[PDB]
């Protein structure tokens, strides 16, 4: 419509896919597709297998009575394989008893035939199982840290002001919890459909970019919230943007990649957020946020992604650093 | 002489079911404690972690 | 949101208290399903009768 989004301000992303020769890859990796489904699903699928155990070795106890004959009424002449069981819903509660390891004892197993002895041999090898397999699918949900990418927040719209002579396009990430993220880092990629000279068209060419770091690295060290900006040199694909160029139909997005491993999991995790064409602010520097209280510090999320105007021309880079070269030595 | 939720009073005959369990006078007060130890037991887990 | 994530980050004091609780909650709370449900079953009232306990 508008103008699609290569991912959403929350991070989701909103790529289609379509026409995927599907060789159930998607069905193979049971483990993996329970851990994506939602705690909802995931519980009734856990209800559901046990249950699901239960009934069907429920019906196997009750089937071995029933061929035993030993659930009719009887006098002395005969000692039932499972004891008690006259009825299925007893057969029920003893596959209950059995896999869950509750074993109540009212409905032992006997000496007697063999096959219940085989039977209960394979409920609990079964019981074992299943229990160690939804165990491993639980603490890998338990573990999941998905939730903490919510708590990384970036600015509503990111700027683009001079800086030490220079442009540079400026951005704020903040983190609202008290624990670390381990270290992290901040990818960055201007994604436009770029044609090239020789004939090749690309529909979303993806452009990496600098962090304008101090030792020209990836590492970040986040705890107050930064003003992470990228030095728009000869070589940045943003070279060339002019002010005059920002309206809405400017094939433009600047995404962003905060990656990092919790400290409290130990589980990496990415942030995403991208800005578009008409989300950007041209010359507006942040407003200064990290306060000074006595012997400690504070900062002022309210004012996270407040703007004010500094002037500044509304020139393309290109017409910038050209210009102080042309005066420079004319001087 | 221990402690009965009912009346022990009358070799404790309150319990009976007969005639209906809503007419039992002591049950539905039995009934009127349920959502009270579900509140209870669903938000102290919640309320300690914060 | 994340309540393992803040679980992890509880102290073991605390995680303790927090384990105890979880336990115990829901242990009484169905502690008192069981006892309503026989209640309202009458097999509470002790007696030689034709009736026969859901819970013995
Ligand atoms: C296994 C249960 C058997 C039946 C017994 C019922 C009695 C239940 C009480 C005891 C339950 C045990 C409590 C354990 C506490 C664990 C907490 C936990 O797992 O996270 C609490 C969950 C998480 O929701 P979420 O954040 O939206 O999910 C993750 C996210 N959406 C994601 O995609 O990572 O938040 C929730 O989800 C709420 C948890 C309450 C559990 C109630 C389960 C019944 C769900 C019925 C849903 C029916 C309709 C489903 C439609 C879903 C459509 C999407
Ligand atoms: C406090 C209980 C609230 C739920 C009551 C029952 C609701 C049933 C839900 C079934 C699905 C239908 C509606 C969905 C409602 C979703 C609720 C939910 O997700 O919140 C549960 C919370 C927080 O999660 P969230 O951040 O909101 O999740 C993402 C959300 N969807 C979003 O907007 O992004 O998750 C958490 O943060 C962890 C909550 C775990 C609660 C466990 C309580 C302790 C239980 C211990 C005793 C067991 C009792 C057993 C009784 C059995 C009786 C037979
Ligand atoms: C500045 C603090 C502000 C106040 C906040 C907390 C308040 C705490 C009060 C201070 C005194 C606490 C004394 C507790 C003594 C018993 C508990 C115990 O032995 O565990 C104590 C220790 C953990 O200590 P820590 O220094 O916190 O741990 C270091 C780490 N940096 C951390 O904090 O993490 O534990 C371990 O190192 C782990 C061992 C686990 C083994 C325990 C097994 C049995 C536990 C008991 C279970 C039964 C409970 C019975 C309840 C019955 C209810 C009816
Ligand atoms: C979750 C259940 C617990 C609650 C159950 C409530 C309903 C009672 C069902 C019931 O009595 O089952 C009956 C059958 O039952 C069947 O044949 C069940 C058929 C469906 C089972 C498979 C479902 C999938 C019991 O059958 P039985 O005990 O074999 O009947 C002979 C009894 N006699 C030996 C005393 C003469
Ligand atoms: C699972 C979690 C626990 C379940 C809750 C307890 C279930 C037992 C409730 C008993 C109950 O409601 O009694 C019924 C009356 O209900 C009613 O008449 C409905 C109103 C009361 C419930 C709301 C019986 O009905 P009755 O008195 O006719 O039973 C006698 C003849 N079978
Ligand atoms: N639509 C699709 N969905 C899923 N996988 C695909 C799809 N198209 C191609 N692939 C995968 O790409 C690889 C080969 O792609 P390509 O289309 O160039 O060759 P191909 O003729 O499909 O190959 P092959 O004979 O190995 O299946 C294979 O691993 C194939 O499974
Ligand atoms: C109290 O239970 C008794 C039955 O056990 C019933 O009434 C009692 O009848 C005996 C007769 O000897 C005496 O104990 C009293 O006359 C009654 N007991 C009382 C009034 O406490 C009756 O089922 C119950 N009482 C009532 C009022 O319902
Ligand atoms: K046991």
């Amino acid at each position: 419509e508008r103008r699609a989004r290569f991912v959403s301000k929350k991070g989701n992303c909103n790529v289609a896919h379509k026409n995927i020769r599907e060789q159930g890859r998607f069905l193979q990796d049971v483990f993996t597709t329970l851990v994506d489904l939602k705690w909802p699903h995931t519980l009734l699928i856990f209800t559901m297998s046990f249950l699901c155990s239960w009934l069907l070795f429920a019906m196997v106890w009750w089937l071995i009575a029933f061929a035993h004959g030993d659930l009719a009424p009887g006098e002395g002449t005969n000692v039932p394989c499972v004891t008690s069981i006259h009825s299925f819903s007893s057969a029920f509660l003893f596959s209950i008893e059995v896999q869950v390891t509750i074993g109540f004892g009212g409905r032992m197993v006997t000496e007697e035939c063999p096959l219940a002895i085989l039977i209960l041999i394979v409920q609990n090898i079964v019981g074992l199982m299943i229990n160690a397999i939804m165990l491993g699918c639980i603490f890998m949900k338990t573990a999941q840290a998905h939730r903490r990418a919510e708590t990384l927040i970036f600015s509503k719209h990111a700027v683009i002001t001079l800086r030490h002579g220079r442009l540079c396009f400026m951005l704020r990430v903040g983190d609202l919890r008290k624990s670390m993220i381990i270290s992290a880092t901040i990818h960055m990629q201007v994604v436009r459909k770029t044609t090239s000279p020789e004939g090749e068209v690309v529909p979303l060419h993806q452009v990496d970019i600098p962090m304008e770091n101090g030792v020209g690295g990836n590492s970040i060290f986040l705890v107050a919230p930064l003003i992470i900006y990228h030095v728009i040199d000869s070589n940045s694909p943003l070279y060339d943007l002019a002010p005059s160029d920002l309206h809405h139909h400017q094939d433009l997005e600047i995404i962003v990649i905060l990656e990092g491993v919790v400290e409290t999991t130990g589980i990496t995790t990415q942030a995403r957020t991208s800005y578009l064409a008409d989300e950007i602010l041209w010359g507006q520097r942040f407003v200064p946020i990290v306060a000074e209280e006595d012997g400690r510090y504070s900062v002022d999320y309210s004012k996270f992604g407040n703007t004010v105007k500094v002037p500044t021309p509304l020139c393309t880079a290109r017409q910038l650093d050209e210009d102080r070269s042309l005066l420079d030595a004319l001087t | 002489m221990p402690l009965a939720f009912c009346g022990t009073e009358n070799h404790s005959a309150a319990y009976r079911v007969d005639q209906g369990v809503l007419n039992n006078g002591c049950f539905v007060d039995a009934l009127n404690v349920v959502p009270h130890v579900f509140l209870l037991f669903i938000t102290f887990p919640i309320l300690f972690i914060g």
